[PDB]
DNA sequence: CAGTCCTTTT
DNA sequence: TGCCAAGCGCACCTAATTTCCAAAAGGACTG
RNA sequence: UAAUUUCUACUCUUGUAGAUGGAAAUUAGGUGCGCUUGGCA
């Protein structure tokens, strides 16, 4: 995901720092191993449980690049081939995707 | 007395209903075997390319004649000098006059009646122009005369496909005379040249003079400019600008040779383009020097030439050749790839960029003309780089800084091209990296295109897309090439220099390309149209009349309620013409149309008696009277009296009102009138098919006062249907032989389910076939009906596919709509594909919902899905009444006299509201408002800016644009449906905004569908004898003629100027009075406060009153006194307030700009802040204004007077919030002041709706004053002065 | 021609 | 988030203004 | 996310509600893209 850093300005804390642009990458959910041998999910992250509204208790484990997959194949955007999803993500203004 | 009532049959009222022909019987075969659709198609072919052919003819003619044009332009000159001065009727009516002399001048050299011509040119011209509107031009005569130019073989071919059948063209004769004509109409040479053209090249010469006068200077700039152009060589650039020239301005070639010297001359693009004298005056001006105010303050901008009626333009600038085909584009950009590959461009380039991080970055330079260009690409603002590089300057600067210096330092930043060394220490090493970044962007994407492979076609959307991006990205790459500075006057890099400049001229090409490309992709494709049938008849359903069906071909039926077209094609055989025989009315059969018509009086008479060629022929040399027997039971004579009353020498006719006008004979004008009315009565009984018209109704000649008054008695007796029947035999028989094909006429109020209200069109035919019409006709059929084919042009799609269910737009309610963002949603839900879990707001809708399962399949577009028979029919409604009213105004004037409690309905373009209404009651006080932004519970406001941007966006995207009128229509058509119930209702004036004093085009739009409803108004519901009824439409405003035409009332419509409508108090009328632009500095800003009596604290309320005379600050305000002499203008304590529905308010607050977005400001609250931080008292009720004012603190008197501005500022918008109110500054007569948040529904709700209100408020000034009056005459506008003088003392 | 049917007119 | 002025080129969409809304006189064809 | 002389909005109703002056000719203008020289503190 590219994003300008003059850009987006309304929504930004107004700390451009030093650089222009970042490419977030979501990173592939597949099993990397620390040095010790133990084995973690890459790109994982650790999020608070929502009930409706706002309630947050406890914590749950989301793995960002499967549910991009899982909601692109849902809506039947081809992806594989490189192509920009963006447009295609809000071609048709749905409030879920 | 007068009534609403009546208001109807004051004037003819011409419409066209539009149906469908469904074929009977074997109609469709024998159409299909004689072969008539692919016959009539191809002669509509035929036309179009003979057309452009034919045109050559009148386009030579008439620029051979404009050639010879010499007149002199001093007395036109005069006269528009003259009513430009003095406004006056008189004038006026000179320049009229005037107008019409120089038309007529330069129409006697087309028709060979000019003195300024020998007799041998003006024979030449009139026997070519006897010929231009007739047959004459597919013979080669016109042409023979014309040169000796001839005809290919192919334009022979054409011609002669025409043959026997010439008068498939008696339209375009019609469309031709409209381009030679002398009279005052749009379409005409004479009034191009004289009326459009020749003021424009006068107020030229004006420009010219003025400007060389305060500036000799330019005189030779501006020659210098015209051999820079190379054209008009034998002639001064004075001469250019004397009126004598214009005579070489009247032919198309020369009058844009005139605007390219106005315009200048482009070349490919990249070049310099070569500027015109309207840049140049341009450039002067923004250079801010003294030579520029002087300028600036005169006219500075010549005015082009509008284009000679016919003519082919022509250019100097360069043109792009055009792509033809998919392929062609294909090829060429593939092969300019492939290219880019082998040159290796973007490794070269590449190469460069990395130059830049180990070089001499003093010698790199960027062009002045890209600085800001690049810093929108690489900073956050445009201005970054400039002011980055300016104040770095300042600090280098030595000694006292002076003003002086930091003035020196911006002008040389304007010219410099910036090394790239400085720009980077100004900027800093960001501007590094943002470089770095973007020249990795444009490479990596110039890489991806030129690998990416190139589609087949550009018939799909995706496909251009592909082709856009790949020029997107090589266009990329050329912009940053020519960021670079490389002209050898900077000490660039010698290599860097010519590294550059070659990838540069490797990658200019695209620039051809991204053009020729968009220019093809962009073209719409041919859709299938229409065209007109003929069956072999040349004049088919020319008329209706009983004695012409044997030559038109085109009958009517009437059969249980059903009505069918019959036409009788000419067939390939041999074939006697149809007959019908009558039988009695019992027998079964179809009900046949007999029509019986004598077209207008007027024309037809002394065509078939005084015009005849016998008669002329008679007269030219016997003064003895004719008598005539043919067509005449008895013998009509023809007198020489008779003959030279129709015949005259003179240029008005004895008998016609413009002889009493010219000359003081009101004897002989009402003798000649008799004489001619007698006569033509005398007609009228002799002649076959008026003989047995009873005109017993017509009053005794001598009682009519104008000839006009009489042909608007006769015609509505000349005019008859009557139905006989002929038996189903003779029909069905007809149809089976092919010698009659039988249509039903047909729109869906015939359908078998039909069980509705008709169409307003279908009452309107059904009630000209009605009893009553028939035994007094109120509609006529007229004759020029129509019939064509329209192939298919979509394909058949079902909009269903098996068990579907359809979601209804609406809610149980049939009320409530399903939001946009919700309904795919609810869609997808309920027929099981949604892929998701429903929303929290979906479920909640879910139970109210409506599904309807499909179990018969209807198809989406289906009438354009198959090939469809169309039929047009003109008739005229209100046909008792004569063709155009009279003193239509003076009969509303006079009703609107005795009605004094007349409603008015404000309408308003608002800026949060497409149209507002308020409707008023004869007090001025309100009855209803609101907005019109949703009807019918649909937000036409939403869907019509969505459908703009789409619009936008498909331009930008190379995609299809498509259509917005047929929305604004849609939308149109329901607020005239509610404004013309409010009318009828209230029995109202309605009152628009004159525009004269964006979204204007929504608004002249309704204007227009405004009055044309409303000139024939008919209402569903009314039974036909009701008056609003079908047979007696209501008619509320005057018959529409041009908008030009059109003054500020048209009968029930009223126009009144917009200026202070919004933005004043609907309690008192107060309005800002002054000036902010005249209030700049710490001079005039202390000046303004000296105005101002006192400003003083209330402790009882917590507000601060400023205390003001009118007749103070003259220099700041707008010369508007208004009523009231002076004002307590208040800062309102910025405390809570409530409103109607209990929602809260501060009071007092504005909302002023930011332009980051707007802001909240309290200006009480702001005050007690300043005069806390000042130390200045004023809780004991003192004069703050002198202590302010004797401190002499220039930031205290500016925010203080930032602050009146505000207080002032009544109208307060924020999109963000929905926020558009107006609070006003004093207080009404009970001692507070107006807000409209406080949602008091006796007052405006809202700015837009207080808009609307003054507007009809406006109409209520013109009704008082009316009365008052003791015409029937409307005042001429509102003067600003005369309205705030009217409302600030009705209101106080 | 004498009649038919397109053209042109007020 | 940068627009604006004067102007040239291309694509297409939109609006305003003219004529007609005709039977019969006139005459060019066509055996 | 459909039925129309045609348009818009609809679907109890194989259809509903409102609107609807055509055809031809011409002219003017708008939106977008590209380009030129300039302007802005
Ligand atoms: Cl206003
Ligand atoms: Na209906």
């Amino acid at each position: 995901l590219h994003f300008k850093m003059n850009r987006n300005l309304s929504f930004q804390r107004g700390l451009p720092g030093f650089m222009p642009a970042w490419d977030i990458v979501f990173e592939k959910n597949e099993t990397q191993f620390d040095a010790k041998g133990t084995p973690f999910i890459a790109g994982k992250r650790i999020v608070p449980v929502i009930e409706n509204h706002r309630f947050t208790g406890r914590y749950r484990d989301l793995y960002p690049a499967n549910e991009l997959i899982a909601l692109l194949e849902e809506k039947g955007i081809v992806f594989r081939d490189g192509s920009n999803i963006l447009p295609k993500l809000l071609e048709n203004d749905d409030s879920h995707a | 007395m007068t009534q609403f009532e009546g208001f109807t049959n004051l004037y003819q009222v011409s419409k066209t209903l539009r149906f469908e022909l469904i074929p009977q019987g074997k109609t469709l075969k024998h159409i299909q075997e004689q072969g008539f659709i692919e016959e009539d198609k191809a002669r509509n072919d035929h036309y179009k390319e003979l057309k452009p052919i034919i045109d050559r003819i009148y386009k030579t003619y008439a620029d051979q004649c404009l050639q010879l044009v010499q007149l002199d332009w001093e007395n036109l000159s005069a006269a528009i000098d003259s009513y430009r001065k003095e406004k006056t009727e008189e004038t006026r009516n000179a320049l009229i006059e005037e107008q019409a002399t120089y038309r007529n001048a330069i129409h006697d050299y087309f028709i060979g009646r000019t003195d300024n011509l020998t007799d041998a040119i003006n024979k030449r011209h009139a026997e070519i122009y006897k010929g231009l509107f007739k047959a004459e031009l597919f013979n080669g005569k016109v042409l023979k005369q014309l040169g000796t130019v001839t005809t290919t073989e192919h334009e022979n071919a054409l011609l002669r496909s025409f043959d026997k059948f010439t008068t498939y063209f008696s339209g375009f004769y019609e469309n031709r005379k409209n381009v030679f004509s002398a009279e005052d109409i749009s379409t005409a040479i004479p009034h191009r040249i004289v009326q459009d053209n020749f003021p424009k090249f006068k107020e030229n010469c004006h420009i010219f003079t003025r400007l060389i006068t305060a500036v000799p200077s330019l005189r030779e700039h501006f020659e210098n400019v015209k051999k820079a152009i190379g054209i008009f060589v034998s002639t001064s650039i004075e001469e250019v600008f004397s009126f004598p020239f214009y005579n070489q301005l009247l032919t198309q070639t020369q009058i844009d040779l005139y605007n390219q010297l106005l315009g200048g001359i482009s070349r490919e693009a990249g070049t310099e383009k070569i500027k015109g004298l309207n840049e140049v005056l341009n450039l002067a001006i923004q250079k801010n020097d003294e030579t520029a105010h002087i300028i600036a303050s005169l006219p500075h901008r010549f005015i082009p030439l509008f284009k000679q009626i016919l003519s082919d333009r022509n250019t100097l600038s360069f043109i792009l050749e055009e792509f033809k085909s998919d392929e062609e584009v294909i090829q060429s950009f593939c092969k300019y790839k492939t290219l880019l590959r082998n040159e290796n461009v973007l490794e070269t380039a590449e190469a460069l960029f990395n130059e830049l991080n180990s070089i001499d970055l003093t010698h790199i330079f960027i062009s002045h003309k890209k600085l800001e260009t690049i810093s929108s690409a690489l900073c956050d603002h445009w201005d970054t780089l400039r002011n980055a590089l300016y104040e770095r300057r300042i600090s280098e600067l030595t000694g006292k800084i002076t003003k002086s210096a930091k003035e020196k330092v911006q002008r040389s930043l304007k010219h410099e091209d910036i090394n790239l060394q400085e720009i980077i220490s100004a900027a800093g090493k960001e501007l590094s990296e943002a470089f770095k970044q973007k020249t990795s962007e444009i490479l990596s994407h110039a890489h991806a295109a030129l690998d990416q492979p190139l589609p087949t076609t550009l018939k799909k959307q995706e496909e251009k897309e592909i082709l856009k991006s790949q020029l997107d990205s090589l266009l990329g790459l050329y912009h940053l090439l020519d960021w670079f500075a490389v002209d050898e006057s900077n000490e660039v890099d010698p290599e860097f220099s010519a590294r550059l400049t070659g990838i540069k001229l490797e990658m200019e090409p695209s620039l051809s390309f991204y053009n020729k490309a968009r220019n093809y992709a962009t073209k719409k494709p041919y859709s299938v149209e229409k065209f007109k049938l003929n069956f072999q008849r040349p004049t088919l359903a020319s008329g209706w009349d009983v004695n012409k069906e044997k030559n038109n071909g085109a009958i009517l039926f009437v059969k249980n309620g059903l009505y069918y077209l019959g036409i009788m094609p000419k067939q390939k055989g041999r074939y006697k013409a149809l007959s019908f025989e009558p039988t009695e009315k019992t027998s079964e059969g179809f009900d046949k149309m007999y029509y019986d018509y004598f077209p207008d009086a007027a024309k037809m008479i002394p065509k078939c008696s005084t015009q005849l060629k016998a008669v002329t022929a008679h007269f030219q040399t016997h003064t003895t009277p004719i008598l005539l027997s043919n067509n005449f039971i008895e013998p009509l004579e023809i007198t020489k009296e008779i003959y030279d009353l129709n015949n005259p020498e003179k240029e008005p006719k004895k008998f016609q009102t413009a002889y009493a006008k010219k000359t003081g004979d009101q004897k002989g004008y009402r003798e000649a009138l008799c004489k001619w009315i007698d006569f033509t009565r005398d007609f009228l009984s002799k002649y076959t098919k008026t003989t047995s018209i009873d005109l017993s109704s017509l009053r005794p000649s001598s009682q009519y006062k104008d000839l006009g008054e009489y042909y608007a008695e006769l015609n509505p007796l000349l005019y008859h249907i009557s139905f006989q029947r002929i038996a189903e035999k003779e029909i069905m028989d007809a149809v089976e032989t092919g010698k009659l094909y039988l249509f039903q006429i047909y729109n869906k109020d015939f359908a078998k389910g039909h069980h509705g209200k008709p169409n307003l069109h279908t009452l309107y035919w059904t009630g000209l076939f009605s009893p009553e019409n028939l035994a007094k006709t109120s509609i006529k059929l007229n004759g020029q009906a129509e019939l064509f084919y329209r192939p298919k042009s979509r394909m058949k799609r079902m909009a269903h596919r098996l068990g579907e269910k359809m979601l209804n737009k609406k809610l149980k309610d049939q009320k409530t709509p399903i939001p946009d963002t919700l309904y795919q949603e609810l869609y997808d839900y309920v027929n099981h594909r949604l892929s998701h879990d429903l929303s929290d707001e979906a479920r909640a809708l879910l139970p109210n919902v409506i599904t309807k399962e499909v179990s018969h399949e209807i198809i989406k577009d289906r009438r354009f899905t198959s090939d469809k028979f169309l039929f047009h029919v003109p008739i005229t409604l209100n046909y008792q009444a004569a063709n155009s009213p009279s003193k239509f105004n003076q009969r509303v004037n006079a009703y609107l006299k005795e009605h004094p409690e007349t409603p008015i309905i404000g309408i308003d373009r608002g800026e949060r509201n497409l149209i507002y209404i308020t409707v008023i009651d004869s007090t001025g006080k309100i009855l209803e408002q609101r907005s019109l932004n949703t009807i019918q519970q649909f937000d036409y406001q939403k869907k019509l800016d969505n459908r703009e941007k789409e619009r936008v966006a498909a331009r930008q995207a190379w995609s299809v644009v498509g259509t917005i009128k047929d929305l604004k229509q849609g939308y149109l058509s329901q607020v005239i449906h509610e404004i013309v119930d409010l009318m009828i209702h209230y029995q109202a004036v309605v009152v628009l905004e004159n525009l004269n004093f964006a979204e204007k085009a929504v608004y002249q739009q309704f204007e227009k569908m405004l009055i044309d409803k409303l000139n024939c108004l008919v209402l569903k519901d009314y039974p036909a004898e009701k008056v609003g009824g079908v047979l007696n439409p209501y008619q509320l405003t005057d018959q529409f003629t041009s908008f030009a035409k059109m003054g500020t009332q048209s009968g029930f419509l009223f126009y009144v100027p917009a200026p202070y409508t919004s933005k004043i108090d609907p309690l008192t009328g107060f309005v800002d009075p002054f000036v902010w632009k005249t209030i700049k500095n710490h001079e005039s800003r202390k000046h303004f406060l000296e105005g101002f009596d006192f400003l003083h604290y209330d402790v009882k309320t917590g507000d601060f009153i400023l205390h003001f005379k009118m007749n103070r600050n003259l220099s700041f305000q707008r010369g508007l006194p208004g009523f009231m002499p002076a004002w307590d203008i208040v800062f309102e304590k910025n405390e809570t307030q409530f409103d109607a529905k209990g929602t809260p308010f501060i009071a007092g607050k504005r909302i002023v700009p930011v332009i980051e977005r707007y802001r909240d400001l309290y200006p009480a609250n702001e005050l007690i802040a300043l005069l806390e931080e000042k130390g200045i008292v004023f809780r004991d009720g003192s004069n703050i204004l002198p202590k302010l004012l004797e401190n002499d603190d220039s930031h205290a008197i500016d925010t203080m007077v930032a602050l009146i501005r505000s207080v002032l500022q009544m109208r307060n918008s924020n999109a963000a919030t929905g926020e558009d109110y107006i609070n006003s500054p004093v207080r009404d007569l009970n001692g507070v002041c107006f807000d409209s948040r406080f949602q008091n529904p006796e007052w405006p709700m809202d700015a837009d709706a207080n808009g609307a209100y003054h507007i009809a408020l406006k109409g209520q000034l013109l009704l008082n004053h009316l009365k008052e009056s003791k015409d029937l005459k409307l005042q001429n506008g509102i003067s600003n002065q005369d309205w705030l003088a009217y409302i600030q003392e009705l209101r106080n």
